[PDB]
């Protein structure tokens, strides 16, 4: 068909030490039609203020969006990046690993 | 070092909407420095980089303007490719643009560029000689047969060669824009018999990098583990890559990250 | 200095 | 008068 499914990245903007604030990314991109849903969620909750970017595409035509929050790691707290998109049957989860 | 500017819209329909959004994204030198949103509040270009804010009032009514001609013009456009494709009624649809100019480092016009696509793929670009067009799809040829009979490559040619290069220089000597962030390099070492060696590069611009891992002189694909370059979200680009080794013997590998920011590749072993 | 399209 |  016409769709291009997402690939998405979790990441921190700073490098994650726990206790310190920190900036939350989910990067999605590769995908086409240009409509998608993302939440990012913290220990299973949505994260309720997440800023998202202004829709743009590449060269090779595919769109892609950045979306962040604000967030300070712990030990034990989960976060995690989860689209929704035309290109697949179900909600895709992309979990945080502070090591990439 | 060489120069460009760019324009890259898009027109998307959808169903239960009854006209597409037209969004139109101005760069010079891969950096977004005007938006133009047909949802916003009152539709009209905007600057999106500090140094815009210099441009009087008329040069955004001139620009809004020809926005909202181009948003008629994406319109009619998705109207006249559902009868091309023979779709019918109650499905999204997308139309995009990327047209602009590139200069080398001495200013002068290197190569134009026009392109256009339906669905996300490619319709029908105008070819480097700025005369001719491509089009690979049957449907496309419609197009290029009305294109080549009423001269719309002369109308593209002379934007090309002439206001996209005007204004470029125009738009470089307002923001003299050349700043480039060279890469911080560390290697994390995770002990996964082996441990996992990590190269890191953060804080570059602009996002072109490459990361290599050598041991004994031989670069290392056998598994080089990659990420897509990513945005930090404050104007820099980070990125790793990683290799499988043997514990213990951590100082035969080397990472080496390449950054045009950089006066020479860096070289890196876990320390 | 966004393009005109060719009407 | 579009595309087309």
């Amino acid at each position: 068909g016409i769709q291009k499914t997402p690939q998405i990245q979790v990441y921190s903007r700073h490098p994650p030490e726990n206790g310190k604030p920190n900036i939350l990314n989910c990067y999605v991109t590769q995908f086409h039609p240009p409509h998608i849903e993302i939440q990012m969620l913290k220990n299973g909750k949505k994260i309720p203020k997440v800023e998202m970017s202004d829709m743009s595409f590449s060269k090779d035509w595919s769109f892609y969006i950045l979306a962040h929050t604000e967030f300070t790691p712990t030990e034990t707290d989960t976060y995690a990046c989860r689209v929704k998109h035309d290109s697949m049957a179900e909600p895709k989860t992309v979990y945080w690993d502070r090591d990439m | 070092g060489p120069h460009s500017m760019r324009y890259f819209e898009t027109a998307v329909s959808r169903p239960g909407l009854e006209e597409p959004r037209y969004i139109s994204v101005g760069y010079v030198d891969n950096k977004e420095f005007v938006r133009f949103d047909s949802d916003a509040e009152n539709p009209r270009y905007e600057p999106r980089a500090p140094w815009m804010e210099q441009e009087g009032p008329e040069y955004w009514e001139r620009e809004t303007q020809k926005a909202k001609g181009q948003e008629q013009w994406f319109r009619v456009s998705l109207r006249n490719l559902l009868g091309y494709y023979n779709q019918s009624a109650g499905g999204s649809h997308t139309l995009q643009q990327m047209s602009g100019c590139d200069l080398g480092s001495d200013w002068r016009l290197l190569r134009g560029y026009l392109q256009f696509a339906y669905e996300g793929r490619d319709y029908i670009a105008l070819n480097e000689d700025l005369k001719t067009w491509t089009a690979a799809d049957m449907a496309a040829q419609i197009t290029r047969r009305k294109w080549e009979q009423s001269g719309a490559a002369e109308h593209y040619k002379a934007y090309l060669e002439g206001e996209c290069v005007e204004w470029l220089h125009r738009y470089l000597k307002n923001g003299n824009l050349l700043r480039t962030d060279s890469p911080k390099a560390h290697v994390t070492h995770h002990p996964r018999g082996e441990v996992t060696l990590r190269c890191w590069a953060l804080g570059f611009y602009p996002a072109d990098i490459t990361l290599t891992w050598q041991l004994n002189g031989e670069e290392l694909t056998q598994d080089m583990e990659l990420v897509e370059t990513r945005p930090a979200g404050d104007g820099t680009f980070q990125k790793w890559a990683s290799v499988v080794v043997p514990l213990g013997k951590e100082q035969n590998y080397t990472c080496r990250v390449y950054h045009e920011g950089l006066p020479e590749p860096l070289t890196l072993r876990w320390e | 200095f966004a393009p005109g399209n060719y009407p | 008068g579009g595309l087309s």
